[PDB]
């Protein structure tokens, strides 16, 4: 329905692999930023500061899957 | 049988309104469906003392069409 | 009947206290 | 010229037509605003704003235009400020709150648009105007200018105005602006407060009575706005106010007393003492004042000072109460509603500090007074005080005076008064157990008034029983409550429904008190009398009658026959869907009692036969009734009967049991957990069946089952039902597909978003557009519903040549 | 259609005929969450409008339990327009 367009990350019958995966990756990084324990896990696994893990995730939000298909 | 006879009556105007509560109608009464007779015998008996003893569009009043 | 007897008592009893 | 006609067309498409026409036309005016120019555009808009015919919503939409053109035009408005302002200013003084706030909004926008210097240069010639009306609006204009811009920005202007030696009118208007700023801004004044007080402070000392008056009112307004903070700001003005309090007279003193009344609540307990005592030497003198404006003030100042924490309860008890009761609690004060409400409030606040009995003992002597309006005044005060504080403080010798006076007042009022009904009910309910000795006198007084010839007077007597039967329970209850009920039983034939509703509301109150065996009109006589009353058209009658039949069913089920109850249920049946919320709630509660009274079996058999033979209106009522017989009594007694009705090979009865089940699951909620496994195979048949309406309403059952059982397990049975819901995803009929979407939105909650995603994946990229449209519609509901949960549940998607699609962080190990 | 502007402090109201219905689903079962409406829908004449039909509001509008669970309280100002 039309009103679903109020909400970013919804799709439609001509949604591509790239559009759909870019929303999955952006939603994932936002989830990692919110869930303090999931952010703990990545900081320990990388041996990196929670502040740099958050920054690296924010940098990944721009182009999370590489450029659009063509 | 859906036909019912009634005694202890006071008009047709009263009679139809009074009996409509026991189910749809197409002194004596004629209901669409048999179960109206069970309701009449339970309820219209004693309701004066009232006393009681034993096309498409018409059926489409019982339908659950939205 | 108490009802009016006590009614009359109430009204007079104040105007005696006044 | 023609573009001005386009302004007319655009105004027309804002003032009339559908919201997108309005939205488009507004977008057009606002972006075109630069071209139209301020002069032409306001020459055309202001005549509409001046028209007497313009509605509030038309004016509001024209304001929603004016804001945006003012933003777009900006500096272009500067030549036209004067013309614009004089049309707008009168809105700031309109009695309509919305006309008023709208005027403030457009002066705010005009002041953001035009430079401050231009607003000042426009309005300055009106500071000095001879008309107080012009000054008054100008003061309100400048207050709005101050609100939109920074308060500090206007301060240097105010500093010049309040020292404008050549015109008292100017200095006066400056201080009006400072007053109006405080009234408009509220607590937002506080960081600028000392800057504002230091502008006013010299005015209290001035040689002009007008300027002293307005400066005292400015200080009152600032203190009001600052409450409870900011006392340190006012340290300047404390000395000038006392030096004035000791010296001024008339309304010029009333102004200073107003200021002081707002300052004392700001003070520390030590200063609150010192300065309250400073007040009383003069405020007690003003208790004698003839002036109604002064009398309004001194009651306000008493309320404010005695409400302050510092001032002793003993100080109030010794120095305030004797002159206060002397001058205000006398007959002449009842004559004016303004004074009346103010005196009642002030007096209740004295009670809050000094105690109930200290105030009530000075008042109760006048419950027995001559004058109705004065008896009303004392009764309203006792009503409020004992509502606040209760009976604890009151001596036995004060009960006697209260009750004697209360009885006298009730027997005295010629016309039914709500206040007397309030006061009597409050005092009796507050006293509670203590009322026992007086119950004969109370009962006799009620019974007398209940035998009165007037409709309204008996309505009030029945209302009083309704509010107080709980206290009357105390003793000889069977004897007294019972005779009150027999009198009420006579009035069950009332010609007036307003009265009958109260008779019923009084009978209801009696049966919530009496043990049903001790009823004086026996239940066998009571119920038949009520059976014709259930059919009364009037809401109050229906409410109280249904609710009373409720208590008879609840508390005294045994006194009447199964068939008597059965007939009552069948009459109540349609009231389950009545327009009024009260009538429905009464019917639902009481059908629930009568279902217990009858026992579930034959009431249900009767309801299932009704469900087969009535019109859609009464058939939906039976679905509600069957669910009440499930939530009340036993659900396990209902479902076996419904299962059997579904075995009848007719589409109309089968469709009926599906509506019954759909409402039963909505209605019983969390109870549904015990029943999913039993109802499951019926829903298989229903959801496999050819009929469109079977599949629609089996889907609706699944929605309500799902939302009802969330968190109680049962996901095994709901997964199983999803295998029969899901094939209906390609149905095209509006009603079946909305019911299927409803079921899926239910199951997303009870089975979770992971499962719903597992059903979507193979369709999101399916070759056929008609599969994709449907699957993306479902996915979008799951996604909007559960966006953060889906993170865990998305499948692994492998990388391509150009693009990375693995989520590596979730691949990490610890 | 529903208004779906961001809701504010204003409480939604219901007329006597629509009293106790859920604005979203029109069920009368278990009112749970207070309806909140946008300022525009509660301004001037619009103030006090029944959420469902725009009549004078005699009672506060309430979203049902089923709607509250589905977070349908959260979609925005449910004033029907
Ligand atoms: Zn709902
Ligand atoms: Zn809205
Ligand atoms: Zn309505």
């Amino acid at each position: 329905e039309h009103l679903q367009s109020k909400y970013i990350g919804t799709g439609h019958a001509d949604t591509t692999k790239w559009e759909w995966l870019v929303n999955q990756h952006r939603d994932s990084y936002c989830s990692y930023m919110g869930h303090f324990d999931l952010l703990n896990y990545f900081a320990i696994a990388e041996n990196e500061s929670k502040a740099r893990v958050r920054f690296n995730l924010m940098e990944k939000m721009l182009q999370p899957c590489g450029p659009p298909a063509d | 049988n859906t036909n019912v006879y009634v005694s202890g009556l006071p008009t047709v105007d009263e009679f139809i309104q009074l009996m409509s509560k026991f189910g749809i109608i197409m002194g004596l009464c004629c209901y669409l469906k048999r179960e109206s007779v069970e309701l009449a015998l339970k309820l219209l008996d004693e309701d004066y003392k009232l006393h009681v003893e034993v096309l498409s569009m018409q059926q489409k009043q019982l339908d659950w069409r939205p | 009947e108490e009802e009016m007897r006590k009614r009359k008592e109430r009204v007079e009893k104040w105007r005696e206290e006044q | 010229e023609q573009k001005e006609r386009k302004i007319m067309k655009l105004l027309l498409k804002i003032k009339n037509g559908t919201p997108p026409m309005r939205k488009a036309a507004l977008r057009q005016i606002t972006d075109k605003a630069r071209e139209f120019g301020a002069g032409p555009l306001f020459n055309q808009i202001l005549p509409l704003l001046m028209s007497p015919t313009l509605e509030d919503q038309e004016r509001h939409l024209l304001v929603k235009v004016i804001d945006r053109i003012l933003y777009k035009l900006d500096d272009l408005v500067r030549p036209y400020v004067h013309k614009i302002l004089v049309v707008i200013e009168p809105l700031l003084i309109d009695e309509d709150y919305y006309a008023r706030v709208e005027g403030r909004e457009i002066i705010s926008n005009l002041a953001k648009a035009a430079g401050l210097a231009t607003m000042i240069s426009t309005m300055r010639p009106d500071i000095d105007n001879m008309d107080e009306y012009v000054r008054n609006t100008t003061a309100r204009a400048f207050a709005v200018v101050a609100s939109a811009l920074g308060i500090p920005s206007l301060l240097p202007f105010l500093k010049a105005v309040c020292k404008s030696k050549k015109s008292w009118q100017a200095r006066h208007t400056g201080i009006k602006i400072v007053q109006q700023i405080a009234i408009l801004m509220g607590c937002a004044i506080l960081p600028h407060l000392r800057s504002l007080v230091e502008i006013i402070e010299h005015g209290l000392v001035d040689e002009q009575q007008k300027v002293r008056t307005i400066s005292a009112l400015a200080i009152a307004a600032l203190a009001e706005a600052a409450t409870p903070y900011g006392i340190e700001s006012f340290d300047s003005v404390l000395k000038p106010l006392w030096k004035g309090i000791r010296q001024h007279r008339g309304k010029g003193l009333a102004a200073f007393l107003k200021a002081i009344g707002y300052l004392i609540p700001l003070m520390d307990a030590e200063y609150a003492n010192y300065y309250t005592r400073e007040v009383m030497l003069i405020l007690i003198r003003e208790f004698q004042s003839p002036d109604e404006e002064m009398k309004k003030i001194v009651l306000k100042v008493v309320k404010q000072c005695c409400g302050t924490d510092g001032v002793e309860a003993n100080y109030i008890k010794t120095e305030i109460l004797p002159p206060f009761f002397k001058h205000f609690w006398q007959h002449r004060m009842a004559l004016d509603r303004r004074n009346y409400r103010q005196l009642v409030d002030t007096t209740v606040e004295l009670a809050n500090k000094v105690g109930a009995a200290e105030i009530i003992s000075r008042i109760v002597d006048d419950l027995k007074d001559e004058a109705e309006q004065y008896r009303k005044m004392v009764m309203e005060t006792i009503e409020k005080i004992m509502g606040n504080l209760g009976a604890a403080d009151i001596d036995h010798k004060l009960e006697e005076q209260l009750i004697d006076g209360i009885l006298y007042a009730f027997q005295e009022q010629t016309t039914e008064d709500s206040v007397m009904l309030n006061g009597f009910g409050t005092v009796v309910n507050a006293l509670g157990k203590r009322v026992k000795p007086y119950l004969p006198q109370i009962c006799g007084t009620v019974l007398w008034r209940l035998n009165n010839k007037s409709a309204k007077v008996r309505q009030q007597a029945a209302d009083l029983i309704s509010r107080t039967a709980v206290v009357m329970k105390t003793c000889q209850e069977e004897k007294l409550m019972g005779h009150l009920g027999v009198v009420l039983y006579e009035y069950l034939g009332e010609e007036y429904p307003e009265v009958l509703g109260s008779i019923l509301g009084a009978l209801k109150a009696i049966v919530n008190v009496i043990g049903m065996h001790k009823m004086t009109p026996p239940i066998k006589d009571l119920l038949p009398r009520l059976t014709p009353i259930l059919k009364n058209r009037h809401e109050k009658v229906q409410e109280n009658c249904i609710d009373l039949v409720g208590r008879i069913a609840d508390r005294g089920a045994e006194y009447v026959s199964a068939r008597e109850w059965m007939r009552i249920c069948f009459e109540l049946l349609e009231l389950l869907k009545a327009h009024k919320k009260a009538i429905r709630r009464a019917t639902v509660n009481t059908f629930g009692y009568i279902a217990k009274a009858i026992g579930p079996h034959d009431v249900l058999a009767t309801l299932l036969n009704n469900l087969k033979v009535q019109e859609r209106q009464n058939r939906v009522c039976t679905t509600v009734a069957i669910a009440i017989v499930a939530e009340t009594c036993s659900p396990f007694t209902v479902l076996p009967a419904l299962m059997n009705e579904y075995r009848v090979p007719e589409l109309n009865v089968q469709n009926g049991v599906l509506k019954s089940l759909s409402f039963l699951f909505e209605y019983i909620g969390e109870m549904g957990k015990d029943y999913i496994y039993a109802v499951t195979p019926l829903l298989e048949d229903a959801l496999m069946d050819r009929d469109l309406v079977h599949r629609q309403t089996a889907s609706a059952v699944v929605q309500h089952m799902s939302l009802g059982v969330y968190g109680f397990g049962c996901e095994d049975s709901l997964n199983h039902l999803l295998n029969y819901v899901w094939p209906n995803v390609f149905e095209t009929s509006p009603h079946v597909i909305q019911a299927v979407m409803g079921a899926l939105e239910g199951l997303r909650v009870a089975i979770g978003p992971c499962r719903m995603l597992q059903y979507c994946l193979q369709g999101l990229f399916h070759p056929a557009r008609k599969v994709r449209d449907v699957y993306w519609k479902i996915y979008n509901s799951i996604y909007i519903g559960s966006q953060d949960a889906l993170i865990a549940h998305y499948p692994r998607i492998y990388n391509d040549d150009k693009n990375t699609y693995i989520r590596y962080e979730l691949d990490y190990i610890l | 259609i529903f208004c779906r502007k961001q809701a504010g402090v204003a409480i939604g109201r219901l007329c006597e005929k629509c009293d106790g219905k859920c604005v979203i689903c029109d069920s009368y079962v278990r009112p749970c969450t207070l309806v909140r409406i946008c300022d525009e829908c509660n301004y001037g004449s619009y103030q006090g409008r029944c959420v469902i039909c725009g009549g004078p509001g005699v009672s506060d509008a309430y979203y049902c339990k089923e709607c509250t669970i589905q977070e349908k309280d959260r979609d925005g100002c449910p004033k029907i327009v």
